């Protein structure tokens, strides 16, 4: 009994769905148990690494909270006083014994503050970034859509053995629909594995799509990533945020 | 495609094969070296070089060219003037026709602002919209819409097509509440009574003439005649149209929207309107 | 690895408790609650009744009316003054 | 003579632990879960700079206004006299006026 | 002095919509604004103009240095070259010259020196796109 | 028990116009054979999953869209692919006498 999607979502009339082949983890050669057909502006876009750069950085970057801070000469300790007149000496002038020139002393341009790399990318260009990671998973033949992430045993070996056998690649980002109902099979064989990383779907991400090698998707994942993606086309600019009701928005 | 083909022939995308676009990454110009070193391009002495130039518009004494030129009210009251967003009937015949103003409702500013065709920012003196005479010629659609200001000319094109116009005045709070429903039930307030208009603008809303939503209905024929008259066309009967109960639909004037009433609660939680009973509130929220 | 639990919106609404200090003054008062009734609707807790105004305060809203927003009538009769006198 | 006459230890990274291996996870919140989490709150740092970015002047306004009441007594002697030499700095030296 | 009902419907009314809904179907095209519909079935050539998300071409004026006129063909999928070969020849007899142009493969987009947008609009609308 | 990593070497069978026409036949008959559109879901499922499982090469997610006809799978299964290792195709392209590799991998 093959398992056969279709696209829930209308396709463009000039595009037709892209197809993959729908698998199974609840045997080591089950490699085909269905055919599924991916929506083309999600999975078949341009390849624009541009995109994929400009997100990966952001993902990076955005997060980023540097804690370096160095004390200016009006904070390092001491230095009120002037070490010696001005004139007279015969030494340099200085006006006091911590500014930047003085061992000890302070610095000039140096890390100030915990500083904060917060920017962010509109919510559109966050979306092509993941559409695009999707399609050059796809196209490079590391995107693997399962059934389900059943599997047989929550044995860590078997998953590894499976993989290698399937020869994905030595790191597996799989996804599941949500974070409660994932298998306890899969989350035992995943926990202990460290190449190996289970997530939810609200969880993919294009630096852990491009960490990993081989991204394994399940039918209900992928309809979610459709359904989520392909919205961002054809959503109105928004009056308020999302997070407010709408007359159409869950 | 030939992209993803070349994609499939090529290794694999990670994050030691990333480049940003060429040209969207500038090179940081930094002041080492011979070129940049030296001076580091700040030039010799003077204020310049020590970074204490005077600041911006002082000429060096000389009363500057910004202090000696008369002022002048050009801007005087800038913060009190209303403003009112232009909306032409290009633009509401674009909407209507790509459905996202729908002209078998009553349309309003609400529905202006669900259908993107307007954005008000009542935090920036916009008082609501205009109707423009911009696309008369091309204007067909029947329609009762309701704006704040309107040009002869623009209700003349709305009455020839059938439809109704009237001019609404909406105080700053209640346009916004107007133009953002949603946010104002999430406030959790009942809904306040639309105040009246501001002296000044009275007379405006009560005039006929400019089918004000104030003005005394047994005029707005006579002045639908003369509309009809001056630009050549036929006023049509709309009280035979099958939308006439529609067309005529128009909200009272301490009503800010179309069936909820001044002083209900929209809780938006359990779909649900609780509506006050105290006879003083029922007093306060009717008068 | 197993990625940890998504994070989520705290479910329900959220009250402080008004003796801690450190709680924000802005968390303590009526409109908050009037904000917990219309975000989480009866699961709020907030009885309904709060959300108008107590007769003291139906009051001063209607002092400050009459004081500032005067009756169409009062409009129309100060500009046929007003007319009256410019003509 | 200021460079090392001996190799330094070797440094191994495990690119392959948890905070790698899941680094980046739920930057999609919002996209991907109906808007109700912004990214920016999975941001863990300090308080007045959680979601926000400005310069130093700016950053050092922010942190008075927020924690100002907070912080020891040095230190907000001297958060007051950074913020007095940056506005003067950016408001009356520089290149370009 | 509390009293629910659910007369629900006049909020329903308010709520706004996040989704562009469909052009509504018309007996007689083109629309009183002009708007047509994108013929189908789909051109057959080498290359496609997908709609914006308002359903509207996706031919844009720019400007930069406040000197440099532009007009941009964005949303293009396909022989992006043979959109340009066309675009040349349509061009040509109106301008006097084979029209300058950058043909961003990476974007998709086709950028020609000078104001066409209406001239490019009314092309593309009669090849179909 | 994992089964033997399987080679990704595959040279096309000699009857392989046959082999295809035969499980066309079996999933699917009219003349013209090579020109039988796979848009039908359940029939390509069908005869891809067939032919994979024959001859021990399947066609990837990224051709998989590409295979819309009977002649597109019989482009990818008569197009060979071979899995050696770089050393073993460097020392096998008829290495000159004065020219030696090795790998101390
Ligand atoms: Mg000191
Ligand atoms: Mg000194
Ligand atoms: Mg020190
Ligand atoms: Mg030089
Ligand atoms: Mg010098
Ligand atoms: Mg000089
Ligand atoms: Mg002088
Ligand atoms: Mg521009």
């Amino acid at each position: 009994e093959p398992v056969l999607r279709k696209v829930e979502l209308p396709v463009p009339t000039h595009r037709r769905p892209v197809q993959a082949w729908v698998e199974s983890l609840r045997g080591f050669e089950q490699e085909r148990v269905g055919l599924a057909d991916l929506h083309p502006d999600v999975f078949a876009t341009a390849p624009r690494l541009d995109i994929l750069h400009q997100v990966a950085m952001w993902q990076k970057n955005f997060k980023r909270i540097s804690y370096a801070k160095t004390k200016t000469r009006a904070e390092v300790r001491g230095g009120g006083r002037k070490p010696w007149p001005q004139k007279g000496t015969g030494r340099a002038r200085h006006g006091s014994i911590r500014s930047p020139l003085w061992r000890g002393g302070g610095v000039a341009h140096g890390p100030r503050g915990p500083t904060s790399y917060y920017y962010m990318l509109p919510m559109k260009v966050r979306a092509l970034g993941l559409k695009v990671a999707l399609t050059v998973k796809l196209a490079q033949d590391d995107l693997h859509i399962m059934d389900s992430l059943e599997l047989p045993t929550g044995d860590p070996q078997y998953l590894t053995e499976l993989a290698h056998y399937r020869r994905w690649g030595d790191s597996v980002l799989l996804v599941d629909l949500t974070h409660e109902e994932m298998p306890q099979s899969i989350v035992e064989a995943t926990s202990r594995l460290k190449t190996f990383n289970l997530i939810p779907a609200v969880g993919l991400n294009v630096h852990s799509m491009l960490k990993h090698q081989t991204l394994v998707l399940t039918l209900p994942t992928v309809a979610f990533l459709e359904d989520k993606l392909l919205w961002q086309d054809s959503r109105y600019r928004p009056l308020y945020p999302f997070s407010l009701p709408y007359s159409d928005f869950p | 495609a030939r992209a993803l083909d070349l994609l499939r022939g090529l290794p694999r995308v990670s994050l030691a094969n990333l480049k940003p676009n060429p040209g969207s990454k500038k090179p940081e110009r930094r002041p080492r070296g011979r070129r940049r070193g030296r001076k580091c391009g700040r030039g010799h002495k003077g204020e310049r070089q020590r970074g204490t130039r005077p600041r911006l518009g002082f000429e060096g004494g000389q009363t500057p060219f910004y202090i000696r030129i008369p002022k002048y009210g050009f801007n005087e009251g800038h913060s009190f003037r209303r403003q009112y967003k232009p909306l032409s009937l290009n633009r509401l015949q674009y909407l209507i026709d790509l459905g996202r103003v729908d002209p078998s409702q009553p349309i309003d500013l609400t529905q202006l602002v669900n259908g993107r065709g307007v954005t008000i920012q009542p935090l920036k003196r916009d008082y609501g919209v205009q109707l423009v005479e911009e696309g008369a010629d091309t204007f067909t659609a029947k329609v009762n819409i309701e704006v704040q200001l309107a040009s002869e000319l623009a209700i003349a094109a709305i009455e020839k097509n059938g439809g109704v116009v009237t001019t609404a005045f909406y105080d700053p709070r209640s346009l916004d509440i107007v133009c953002k429903p949603v946010p104002f039930f999430l406030r959790g307030q009942p809904i306040p009574k639309r105040m009246l208009p501001p002296e000044e603008l009275v007379p405006y809303y009560t005039d006929a003439k400019n089918r004000g939503y104030l003005a005394d209905p047994a005029k707005f024929p006579e002045a639908r005649l003369e509309l009809a008259r001056k630009y050549g066309y036929i006023l049509p009967d709309i009280t035979k149209d099958e939308l006439f109960k529609m067309l005529c639909t128009r909200k009272d004037p301490r009503q800010i929207f179309f069936g909820l009433a001044p002083g209900w609660v929209v809780n938006m939680a359990d779909k649900k309107i609780l509506k006050p009973t105290d006879e003083n509130l029922l007093k306060y929220y009717t008068s | 690895y197993r990625a940890r639990p998504p994070p989520r919106r705290r479910p329900g609404p959220r009250w402080p408790d008004p003796e801690d200090l450190l709680t924000p003054r802005w968390q303590l008062g009526p409109r908050y609650a009037a904000k917990q009734f219309a975000r989480y609707g009866a699961a709020s807790g907030v009885v309904p009744g709060s959300l108008w105004p107590s007769p003291e305060q139906l009051r001063e809203l209607e002092a400050e009316e009459r004081e500032w927003y005067p009756s169409l009538a009062t409009m129309q009769e100060s500009l046929r003054v007003k007319q009256l006198a410019e003509e | 003579i200021g460079i090392r006459l001996t190799l330094p230890p070797p440094k191994v990274v495990d690119r392959w632990n948890e905070k790698r291996a899941m680094f980046g996870v739920y930057d999609n919140i919002g996209i991907l879960g109906n808007f109700e989490k912004h990214p920016k709150e999975l941001i863990r740092g300090p308080i007045w700079l959680r979601g926000w970015k400005g310069n130093e002047l700016q950053r050092c306004i922010r942190k008075r206004k927020m924690v100002g009441s907070r912080m020891f007594a040095d230190d907000l002697h001297n958060l007051n006299k950074r913020i007095r030499y940056l506005y003067k700095h950016f408001n009356r030296h520089g290149k370009f006026r | 002095f509390v009293e629910s009902v659910d007369e629900y419907q006049f909020v329903e009314r308010l709520l706004p919509a996040t989704r562009i809904p469909d052009p509504p179907k018309h007996e007689h095209y083109p629309t009183p604004s002009g708007w047509q519909p994108p013929r189908d079935p789909p051109p057959n050539l080498p290359y496609f103009v997908r709609r914006s998300r308002m359903h509207n071409i996706p031919v844009y004026k720019d400007i930069t240095h406040g000197n440099r006129q532009m007009t941009v063909i964005r949303k293009v999928e396909g022989d992006i070259w043979a959109l340009q070969k066309d675009v040349e020849d349509f061009l040509s007899p109106l301008l006097g010259k084979t029209p300058v142009t950058q043909v961003n493969e990476v974007t998709g987009t086709l950028r020609i020196k000078g104001y066409f947008d209406q001239e490019l609009k009314a092309w593309l609308l009669e090849k179909g796109f | 028990v994992c089964p033997p990593l399987r080679s990704r070497a595959y040279t096309p069978p000699e009857d392989l116009q046959s082999r295809l026409e035969s499980y066309v036949k079996e999933v699917f008959l009219p003349s013209n054979w090579q020109d039988i559109s796979l848009e039908d879901s359940r029939l390509k499922f069908n005869l891809l999953a067939h032919l994979a499982d024959d001859l021990g090469h399947v066609v990837p997610n990224s051709r998989l869209h590409q295979m819309c006809r009977v002649r597109d799978v019989l482009d990818f299964y008569n197009v060979p692919i071979q899995d050696r290792s770089k050393f073993d195709e460097l020392s096998a392209s008829n290495l000159p006498p004065n020219l030696k590799i090795t790998w101390s991998y």
